[PDB]
């Protein structure tokens, strides 16, 4: 049940709600008020979903799907089998996620560390809330949200994007993608660097953080440093998701035409609009 | 059909990769223990990996992992309950005893070395050519604890040579001795450094170092330990 | 407000560090560059030195030939007019030879001969840069992780520009050099192969790409949360576990029931990332060579 060094850490304290009531573990898992909150919301949502599996007559992971109320129902309630289930499940999902985050904070308090982790998680949670909650509300209907099933939520990505042409042209989706890729490049480099220093050529002695700075310098003539690259990873990642959410919250709401056509603002500028030649003259 | 092969092949490669990866991550803290220190019955589905041996540089030796795991220190804690999985109450003063969020590991009692074999961390005074290049220079500022009292004054910055970054502030107490405070744990303001983790009276219990121009891995852990522990353990000494 | 360690509160500079020497040839390092207070709020303030070497100068020369080859064509397209060149920047494009010229080098200079020239220089530039990542690890006695990782990126790219074009019998399958036009090729490729969302490699690609974002965020945030105990000094935490590596492991063990080690996490990391382009290059390579339609294949094979 405990890691060799764990026991000195398992002290009382740090809870946000409940005093000592749920201050304990189950195997490896810390509980807490919010370990309980996330269980209730999580198990409810699973039930509510397996219920939805019955009312559409499949018991199959690749087919089970739960749709928002149709566009017609507005931003108001809906019969369970025709979009109500989804609404309560979403309420559950939010409950589970936010609870998971506040539980994470409680673990932070006990362990004496910074709140950086749940802070980062809340970006991902805010992306999700952008798809199922903030965009729908600004757009007038639950039906605009994505549906919970494995292949059917992809269908929604395709339909939502092709509504605007090739979605590539959303310029906040461009920034977004740039951060995802950049992040991946940074995750490979960090990983590979730390390992090439800890696991040197056969028989040599393990290298040092100065070797790590040296390797980079030699290669591209800069090194961000070991604090730097962990600041970087975290920034690239949070920025990917920030831009992800931004590209979607502006889509169908301030811009709803074909994304490629937004790029005409640049071309139709007074000082070069009408010069001949190139592609647009 | 080639693609169906490619993809079946790949789910196998990946299950193997996950095995490799999870075993590699058992070179520390395993085998699992009961709350009493003995081997636990349930070790999970993954076996300990074949040990490996890192050659430490500058003749500091080697490290082999996994290997015989032990705390190498009394742990001042006691059970609060009669079965598995409850919190363990501190037997004395948890700050002083080094438990909870005030824990330290018993790391080596040498300081870390740069690639040249010199100390990595050094007070600025002794660091050839190093000076504050930006931001408010703290050296000179009174230091305020979470109780809003002046604990001491800053008297130098301990810096990291190979990576040119501040690591501690060295601070001077009422009595004329000094302490390290981790950079990451103070706020430098226009007219003071502020320390949220510690009430002013807790400053004297900051673990001291032995040489006054170098600090050891073991001493960093105690200092960082102690100071982090203040978040939880000072907190009845501040309506902050 | 307590302090977060995203940006430094005080920078310190001392003498420029020239690096470690091991088996490097020092005749090839530049000398330091300037010092950037700006960078220094976030990372290190020191620019350079860099190592040139014969390979590095080869590489750097080609990558400029590749970039100038595409640029002169962009001026051509703009009719040498600086205002057009600007206005139309994302629209210009250097297209590969039409299907009819096959895998041959005959194609007129203006209808793709130029595309190959640019591609040739690109090849030269990437591979030699790859030799570089290896050699500079060797000079230092370090592992070859960076060169092997970079090979996985090189895979996807070789597949797009060279391998798949060669297996389909024509250079016209390859990707064009242009901002908007390469975006169009991408969409087009999907439509024409029955939609990549049906490619099971494509989906793994996503799991990983998304995976990288989740992971690096976990890690980055973990390291910053424990940097009040020296957490970023990962190599010394590997050699001699501190309360930083402990608090970190335990955050995750308590949250989600298992954890990593300070060395292990870097292995999770190097793999999460390289599998993005690994599975991707495979997904792409199968497309049009073995599978014409992912929807279709998706129907018999599941
Ligand atoms: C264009 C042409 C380009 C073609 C290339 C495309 C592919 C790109 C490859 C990307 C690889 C990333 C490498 C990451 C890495 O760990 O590198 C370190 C590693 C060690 O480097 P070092 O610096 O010499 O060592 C320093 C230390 O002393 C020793 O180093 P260390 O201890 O730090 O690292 C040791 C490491 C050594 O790593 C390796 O040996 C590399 C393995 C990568 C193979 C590529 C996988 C391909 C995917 C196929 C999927 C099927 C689809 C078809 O051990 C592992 O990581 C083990 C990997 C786990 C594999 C799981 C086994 C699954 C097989 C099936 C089992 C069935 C189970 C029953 C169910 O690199 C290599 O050994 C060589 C890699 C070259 C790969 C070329 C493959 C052939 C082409
Ligand atoms: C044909 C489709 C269109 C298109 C249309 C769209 C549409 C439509 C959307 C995107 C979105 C995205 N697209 Mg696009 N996209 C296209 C082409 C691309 C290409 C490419 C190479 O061509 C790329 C790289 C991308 C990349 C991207 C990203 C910017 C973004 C996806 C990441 C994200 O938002 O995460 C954010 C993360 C989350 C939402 C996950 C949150 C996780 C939660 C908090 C917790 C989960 C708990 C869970 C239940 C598990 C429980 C426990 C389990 C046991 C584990 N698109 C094409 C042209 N794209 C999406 C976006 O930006 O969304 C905001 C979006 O809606
Ligand atoms: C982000 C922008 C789009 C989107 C676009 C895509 C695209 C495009 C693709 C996926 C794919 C996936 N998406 Mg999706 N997806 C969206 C939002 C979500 C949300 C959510 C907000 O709650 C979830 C839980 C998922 C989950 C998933 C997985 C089923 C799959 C691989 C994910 C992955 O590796 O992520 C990174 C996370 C990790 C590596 C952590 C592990 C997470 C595990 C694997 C999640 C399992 C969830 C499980 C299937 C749902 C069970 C719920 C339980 C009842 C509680 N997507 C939005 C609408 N998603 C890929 C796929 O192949 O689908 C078939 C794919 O190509
Ligand atoms: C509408 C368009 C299609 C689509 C069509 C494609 C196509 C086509 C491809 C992808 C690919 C991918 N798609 Mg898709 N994709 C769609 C929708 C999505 C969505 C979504 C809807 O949310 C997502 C999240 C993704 C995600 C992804 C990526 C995971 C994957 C490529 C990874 C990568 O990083 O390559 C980027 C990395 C590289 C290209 C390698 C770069 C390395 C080289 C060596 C660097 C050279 C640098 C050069 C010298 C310049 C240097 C200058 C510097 C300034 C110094 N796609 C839809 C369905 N997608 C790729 C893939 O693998 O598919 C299986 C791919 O080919
Ligand atoms: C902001 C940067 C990235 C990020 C960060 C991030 N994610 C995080 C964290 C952080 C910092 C955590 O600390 C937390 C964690 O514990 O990590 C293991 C987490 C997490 N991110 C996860 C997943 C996840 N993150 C994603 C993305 C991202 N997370 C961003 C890329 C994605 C993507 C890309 O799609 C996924 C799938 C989980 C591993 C974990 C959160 C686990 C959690 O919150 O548990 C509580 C809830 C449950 C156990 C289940 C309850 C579910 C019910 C309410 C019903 C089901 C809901 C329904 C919406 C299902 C939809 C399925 C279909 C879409 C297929
Ligand atoms: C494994 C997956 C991820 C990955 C990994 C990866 N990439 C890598 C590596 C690794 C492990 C390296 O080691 C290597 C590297 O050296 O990193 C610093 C690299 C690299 N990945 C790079 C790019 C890159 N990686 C990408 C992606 C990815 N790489 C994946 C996400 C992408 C994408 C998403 O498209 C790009 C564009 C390079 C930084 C570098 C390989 C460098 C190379 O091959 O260089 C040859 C070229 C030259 C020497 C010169 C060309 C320069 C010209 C553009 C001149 C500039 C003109 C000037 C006047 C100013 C103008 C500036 C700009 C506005 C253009
Ligand atoms: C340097 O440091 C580092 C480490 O440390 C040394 C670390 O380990 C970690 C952690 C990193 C890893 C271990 C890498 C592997 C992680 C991924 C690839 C991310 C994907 C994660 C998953 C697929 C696991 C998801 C499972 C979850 C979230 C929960 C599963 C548990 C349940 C059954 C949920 C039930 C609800 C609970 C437990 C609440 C309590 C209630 C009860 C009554 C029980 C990081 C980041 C790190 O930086
Ligand atoms: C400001 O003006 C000046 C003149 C100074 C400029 O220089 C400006 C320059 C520009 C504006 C140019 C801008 C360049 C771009 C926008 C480039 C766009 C390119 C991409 C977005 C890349 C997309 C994908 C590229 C790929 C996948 C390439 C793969 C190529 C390789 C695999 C090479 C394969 C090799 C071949 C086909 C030839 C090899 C032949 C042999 C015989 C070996
Ligand atoms: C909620 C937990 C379940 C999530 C499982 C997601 C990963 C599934 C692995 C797919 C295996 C692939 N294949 C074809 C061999 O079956
Ligand atoms: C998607 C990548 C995440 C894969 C998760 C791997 C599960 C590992 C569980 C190991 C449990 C170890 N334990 C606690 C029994 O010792
Ligand atoms: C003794 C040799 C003199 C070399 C002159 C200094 C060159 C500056 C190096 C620039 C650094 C490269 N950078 C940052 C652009 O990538
Ligand atoms: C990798 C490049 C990142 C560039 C970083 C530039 C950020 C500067 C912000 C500094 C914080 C503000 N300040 C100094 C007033 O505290
Ligand atoms: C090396 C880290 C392992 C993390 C694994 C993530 C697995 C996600 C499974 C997604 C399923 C995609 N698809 C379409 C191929 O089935
Ligand atoms: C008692 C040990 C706890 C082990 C925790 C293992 C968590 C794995 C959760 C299963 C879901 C993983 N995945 C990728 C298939 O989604
Ligand atoms: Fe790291
Ligand atoms: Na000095
Ligand atoms: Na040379």
């Amino acid at each position: 049940a405990l890691l060799s060094f764990e026991r000195k850490y398992r002290v009382p304290g740090g809870t946000l709600v409940g005093g000592n009531l749920f201050d304990f573990w189950v195997g490896p898992f810390y509980v807490g008020f919010f370990g309980v909150a996330t269980f209730f919301f999580a198990a409810l949502g699973i039930i509510l979903i397996a219920w939805s599996a019955v009312l559409q007559g499949t018991w199959n992971p690749q087919l089970i799907s739960v749709y928002p109320p149709a566009l017609e129902y507005g931003l108001g309630g809906a019969p369970l089998a025709k979009g109500g289930l989804w609404q309560i499940i979403t309420i559950c999902a939010t409950g589970a996620f936010v609870s998971w985050a506040l539980r994470e904070v409680e673990i932070c308090r006990k362990l004496g560390i910074g709140y950086h982790i749940p802070f980062a998680f809340a970006f991902a949670i805010l992306a999700y809330l952008t798809l199922v909650l903030f965009r729908p509300v600004m757009m007038g209907a639950w039906g605009y949200a994505f549906p919970y099933g494995i292949w059917t939520h992809l269908d929604w990505v395709s339909n939502t994007g092709y509504t605007y042409g090739n979605f590539h042209y959303n310029p906040a989706h461009m920034i977004a993608i740039s951060f995802f890729r950049t992040n991946a490049l940074a995750l490979a480099l960090h990983g590979a660097l730390v390992l090439s220093a800890a696991n040197p050529e056969k028989g040599k002695e393990m290298r040092t953080p100065d070797h790590e700075d040296t390797f980079f310098r030699d290669l591209v003539g800069y090194s961000i440093g070991t604090l730097g690259i962990h600041r970087l990873g975290l920034l690239l990642s949070l920025s990917a998701v920030f831009f992800s959410a931004l590209c979607m919250i502006i889509t169908g709401t301030i811009w709803f035409d074909q994304w490629v056509d937004w790029w005409q603002w640049w071309v139709k500028l007074p000082w070069w609009a009408n010069i001949p030649g190139g592609i647009n003259g | 059909d080639l693609a169906s092969l490619a993809i079946y092949s790949f789910w196998i490669f990946l299950a193997g990769l996950i095995y490799y990866l999870q075993t590699e991550n058992m070179r520390e803290g395993y085998p699992l223990e009961n709350e009493d220190g003995t081997p636990a019955a349930n070790q999970g589905p993954f076996p300990l990996p074949k040990p490996k041996t890192f050659i430490l540089p500058h003749g500091r030796g080697t490290l082999t992992v996994p290997g015989p795991e032990s705390e190498d220190r009394p742990i001042a804690l006691a059970r609060t309950a009669v079965s598995e999985g409850f919190p363990h109450a501190p037997t004395g003063d948890p700050m002083k005893d080094g438990v909870g969020p005030a824990s330290w590991v018993a790391r080596r009692d040498l300081p870390e070395l740069d690639g040249h074999g010199h100390n990595k961390i050094k007070p600025m005074k002794a660091a050839a050519g190093f000076h504050v290049s930006a931001g408010k220079n703290p050296i000179g500022l009174p230091v305020r604890g979470c109780d809003l009292e002046i604990a001491g004054k800053v008297v130098d910055i301990w810096v990291d040579i190979p990576e040119q970054m501040a690591r501690f502030l060295e601070v001077e107490l009422k009595d004329g001795s000094t302490r390290l405070l981790p950079m990451q744990m103070v706020k430098v303001q226009s007219n003071r450094v502020h320390v949220n983790a510690l009430s002013s009276d807790l400053f004297a219990g900051i673990p001291t170092i032995k040489s006054p121009t170098e600090v050891t891995l073991l001493e960093e852990d105690k200092i960082c330990g102690y100071v982090a522990g203040g978040l939880m353990y000072a907190a009845p000494k501040r309506k902050s | 407000a307590e302090y977060q360690n995203i940006f430094s509160q005080v920078q310190v500079r001392g003498p420029a560090d020239l690096g470690m020497t091991e088996d490097v040839n020092l005749a090839n390092r530049s000398g330091v560059g300037p010092f950037s207070t700006l960078l220094g709020w976030f990372g290190n303030a020191q620019l350079g030195p860099i190592y040139l070497g014969s390979l590095g100068v080869l590489s750097l020369f080609s990558g400029l030939m590749w970039f100038f080859t595409i640029g002169i064509w962009f001026w051509y397209q703009a009719g040498w007019n600086p205002a057009v060149f600007l206005r139309d920047l994302f629209f210009f494009s250097l297209e590969p030879p039409a299907p009819e010229y096959g895998l041959s080098f005959a194609a007129p200079l203006k209808e793709g001969g130029l595309w190959l020239i640019a591609s040739f220089f690109m090849f030269v530039a990437v591979w030699s840069w790859w030799g570089r990542t290896y050699l500079r690890a060797q000079a230092l006695g370090m592992g070859k992780h960076t060169a092997w990782a970079f090979l996985s990126a090189i895979w996807l790219w070789m597949v797009l520009g060279f391998i798949r074009p060669i297996l389909m019998g024509s250079w016209s399958e390859a990707v064009p050099y242009g901002i908007f036009s390469h975006l169009d090729w991408t969409n087009n490729f999907s439509l024409v192969h029955g939609n990549l969302f049906y490619n099971p490699f494509h989906g793994l690609s996503i799991a990983f790409l998304y995976g990288s974002a989740l992971l690096f965020a976990m890690h980055g945030a973990t390291i910053l949360a424990v940097s009040r105990f020296g957490g970023e000094r990962e190599l010394e935490q590997i050699a001699d576990r501190g309360t930083a590596a402990e608090r970190a492991a335990l955050f995750w063990r308590w949250t989600m029931g298992f954890n990593a080690t300070m060395e292990g996490i870097h292995r999770w990391a190097i793999w999460m990332a390289v599998l993005v382009t690994l599975t991707g290059g495979i997904g792409i390579l199968l497309s049009g060579t073995v599978v014409d339609n992912w929807y279709v294949w998706g129907q018999n094979h599941g």
